[PDB]
């Protein structure tokens, strides 16, 4: 069981920030790190919980759910990554356990 | 298609 989830937000008709993902996923556990990126022309993210069960719970509860009315559908799967490496704290990545990280470069 | 949060 992996504590890291791979997330794709489809039908992105309104901006979804890293902080909004933190808000939504924090309901199911302690979010340690989040990194967002664009691939295959889709907004995606990797999110790490402290507990693999929290990841499982979030996937069951949130997969296929819209973040906002009529848009921003979450597609969630487990990642084989056992943890995440975050270099910076900014709009694209965040390590909630390391407030000392630079925002870039 | 309701959402988790409001706008």
């Amino acid at each position: 069981q992996s504590p890291v989830l791979r997330i794709i937000v489809e039908n992105l008709f309104y901006p979804v920030t890293l902080d909004v993902l933190h808000q939504i996923f924090s309901k199911f556990g302690t979010v340690l790190k989040i990194i967002t990126f664009t691939k295959n022309n889709q907004f995606q993210a990797l999110l790490q919980y402290a507990d693999p069960v929290s990841a499982q719970h979030a996937k069951l509860s949130l997969d296929g759910q819209n973040i906002y009315n009529a848009c921003c559908t979450l597609r969630i799967d487990f990642s084989k990554l056992t943890s995440l490496n975050v270099k910076y704290n900014n709009d694209k990545s965040r390590d909630y356990t390391r407030p000392d990280l630079p925002s870039g470069d | 298609s309701e959402g988790l949060l409001g706008l």
